[PDB]
């Protein structure tokens, strides 16, 4: 059959440099069209780069002079050398194989994740989301946890070490200015059980080695 | 005897880029004159020789070759140049001495539904060297399999159509190009001009 | 460049609706256009190129058609694989510009959201910050807006909010929006309301709390 699988996405300060990797099976990769494609997180996508067979290449205005795309015809692989990296080249990177108007972008790999940042790995705080004191509500409350300021992602958040999962909604992180990400997770309960049932929201960020248990209750 | 550009120039059919025509030029009089100053050109680029003085100039032989390209690719066919259209079809040297000669032809060579006749050479295992005329039809390997001349999945036919429409952007358009190149030798000059 | 306009961002359907999805370009490109399909978390995978070619392996319920400026992806009767983002892409011009994306999700019953405010904590508070949460819960359809209200004046650009993706089981969204402000700030306020737009409700919901109650 036939593949394509990137490799070599990773953290970078601004300023900085890396080399993806791109190993193909089936196609020759000299002997094709090949692209780089990538997608900003939350956005939509924006090809790069791409070698020809003869060995032109050709780049996007937002990447020229800083990318170098380029292949080594043993181990059928294509590369894209990143010089003089930006916060803004955070993307997932996607390798192609480029049919041109003939038939387009008919194979892409899974992608690699590059993350431009200067921020510091950090563990996030976990404050509460308290559930209102005004109980009448609907007969259902709604409470959560604020899980502030952490680098750089994932976050996992469960509710009562797993045994609540029902009516959690836990949202996407949020990239603050600073560079921290922000997230909170929220879970709609019986106001009924407000007196009664704990509710205690589990918080691991792995990056940092944090689990933090935050036990939300109403207020004063 | 004056040089025929004219049957070069208003010639009714014109080649696809990758068959391009080449036509000798020789043992005549060339009026240049009566081409740089017209209104009918949007590019007239000329190289190792300036354009207003051609009609001062005797050289060996004259070549003029001609094709047909799009509106974004006559920046290809000049010294130096990338692309589809440089690597693959119409390569011009780097010591390139002539002139680079186009006008928009989407009257002529567009249709309604697409003009699909025209086509150029989209797979290629290495560049043309310059003035290298590649007509081949082998279908082209792009896996790991050989293709013995079966088109399929990674085994393309070598050439791609234009579909030249008359809606085009003006870089889609079609383009009419005529490449003149002076050629210089120890022999005598048989192309001078007026 | 040439602009590759894909509208509308969002379309709502439910199985075995017939889909059509339009990509205007800003000047005539012929059939040089392609059709995408992506879901979350996945590679893009091509549907369609030079406009109306399928590509092998790709259902035929998938249709693609057009030529010049103004082309169409169609889904003929839509199955439950299909909701997804759908690009267009300029494949024959630098810089191979894709359209931004339409989003094919499911429709079903409106269904206003219920609205929850929530103060900042004092544990937060102590460390110079207050985040002032605001959560829309399980609506649909999509559409709605948040104004924050800081003793009846509007707050804008101190606001960031996130949305689930459409529920697997009932389809609704859930929505949360952060109202960021120094300790400092907070504190000199004494009324925070968030006022909710939403076709489900027939005129704006506010949730508020004072300062300190
Ligand atoms: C081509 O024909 C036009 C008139 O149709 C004329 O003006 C032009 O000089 C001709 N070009 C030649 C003879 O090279």
């Amino acid at each position: 059959e036939v593949q394509l699988v990137e490799s070599g996405g990773g953290l970078i300060q601004p300023g900085g440099s890396l080399r993806l990797s791109c190993a193909a099976s089936g196609f020759i990769v000299s002997s094709n069209y090949m692209s780089w494609v990538r997608q900003a997180p939350g956005k939509g996508l924006e090809w790069v780069s791409i070698i020809y067979s003869g060995g032109s290449t050709f780049y996007a205005d937002s990447v020229k002079g800083r990318f170098t795309i380029s292949r080594d015809n043993s181990k059928n692989t294509l590369y894209l050398q990143m010089n003089s990296l930006r916060v803004e080249d955070t993307a997932v990177y996607y390798c192609a194989r480029d049919l041109q108007e003939l038939g387009s972008l008919d194979y892409w790999g899974q992608g690699t994740l590059v993350t431009v940042s200067s921020a510091s790995t950090k563990g996030p705080s976990v404050f509460p989301l308290a559930p209102c004191s005004r109980s009448t509500s609907e007969s259902t409350a709604a409470l959560g946890c604020l899980v502030k300021d952490y680098f750089p992602e994932p976050v996992t958040v469960s509710w009562n070490s797993g045994a609540l999962t029902s009516g959690v909604h836990t949202f996407p992180a949020v990239l603050q200015s600073s560079g921290l990400y922000s997230l909170s997770s929220v879970v709609t309960v019986p106001s009924s059980s407000l007196g009664t049932k704990t509710y205690t929201c589990n918080v691991d960020h792995k990056p940092s080695n944090t689990k933090v248990d935050k036990r939300v209750e109403s207020k004063y | 005897n004056l040089c025929p550009f004219g049957e070069v120039f208003n010639a009714t059919r014109f080649a696809s880029v990758y068959a391009w025509n080449r036509k000798r030029i020789s043992n005549c009089v060339a009026d240049y004159s009566v081409l740089y100053n017209s209104a009918s050109f949007s590019t007239f680029k000329c190289y190792g020789v300036s354009p207003t003085k051609l009609n001062d100039l005797c050289f060996t032989n004259v070549y003029a070759d001609s094709f047909v390209i799009r509106g974004d690719e006559v920046r290809q066919i000049a010294p130096g140049q990338t692309g589809k259209i440089a690597d693959y079809n119409y390569k011009l040297p780097d010591d390139f001495t002539g002139c680079v000669i186009a006008w928009n032809s989407n009257n002529l060579d567009s249709k309604v539904g697409g003009n699909y006749n025209y086509l150029y050479r989209l797979f290629r295992k290495s560049n043309l060297k310059p003035f290298e005329r590649d007509i081949s039809t082998e279908i082209y390997q792009a896996g790991s399999t050989p293709c013995n001349g079966v088109e399929g999945f990674n085994c393309y036919f070598p050439l791609q159509s234009y579909g030249f429409q008359p809606t085009n952007g003006v870089g889609y358009q079609p383009y009419r190009v005529v490449v003149l190149s002076f050629e210089l030798l120890h022999a005598p000059a048989t192309v001078c001009g007026p | 460049d040439i602009q590759m306009t894909q509208s509308p961002s969002s379309v709502s359907a439910s199985v075995g609706d017939r889909v059509t999805i339009t990509c205007r370009a800003s000047q005539g490109i012929s059939s040089w256009l392609a059709w995408y399909q992506q879901k979350p978390g996945k590679a893009p995978k091509l549907l369609i190129y030079a406009a109306s070619s399928l590509q092998s392996g790709v259902p035929s319920r998938f249709s693609g058609s057009g030529s010049g400026t103004d082309f169409t992806l169609t889904i003929s009767s839509l199955q439950p694989e299909d909701f997804a983002t759908y690009y267009c892409q300029e494949a024959n011009s630098f810089p191979y510009t894709f359209g931004q994306g339409t989003k094919l999700e499911i429709k079903r019953t409106v269904a206003a959201p219920s609205v929850f405010i929530f103060p900042p904590s004092d544990e937060q508070l102590k460390s110079g910050t207050a985040s002032v949460v605001c959560l829309l819960n399980n609506f649909y359809p999509r559409e709605a807006k948040v104004q924050w209200k800081v003793d009846n004046a509007l707050q804008s650009g101190n606001s960031q909010e996130s949305v689930t993706e459409q529920d697997s089981k009932d389809s609704t969204y859930s929505l949360s929006s952060t109202l960021t402000l120094s300790k400092a700030d907070y504190e000199k306020h004494k009324v925070y309301a968030c006022e909710v737009t939403h076709q489900g409700l027939s005129s704006p919901v506010t949730k508020s709390f004072n300062r300190g109650e």
